[PDB]
């Protein structure tokens, strides 16, 4: 990593020796659902 | 007027005449608004999963 030459001139199947340190991994999903109103309540229609 | 006056000796001065009477009366406040009694099966769903 801290040489441009080997940062810059490499492969597509390697990284910076640098990247070891990004050991956390965030998974997110974006999903529907139905937000019901009545009778002055909310709630929602799918539990899980 | 000078022995038919009213006196407040032992008796008058109990505890009692607190503790009996709660004080619901002086601070709650007549509401008039119907309670909520919402279901559970409406608000956490259906459960899709199984």
């Amino acid at each position: 990593a801290t040489s441009p030459a080997a940062v810059l001139g490499n492969t597509e199947t390697v990284t910076a020796n640098t990247a070891t340190l990004l050991t956390a991994l965030n998974i997110y999903a974006k999903n529907y659902n139905v937000l019901r109103i009545m009778s002055g309540m909310g709630g929602l229609a799918y539990a899980n | 007027l000078l022995r038919g006056f009213e006196s407040s000796l032992r008796g008058s001065r109990v505890r009692t005449q607190i503790d009996d009477k709660s004080f619901i009366p002086y601070t709650w406040q007549m509401i008039d608004v119907p309670l909520a009694a919402a279901k559970t099966s409406f608000i956490a769903g259906l459960d899709t999963r199984q």
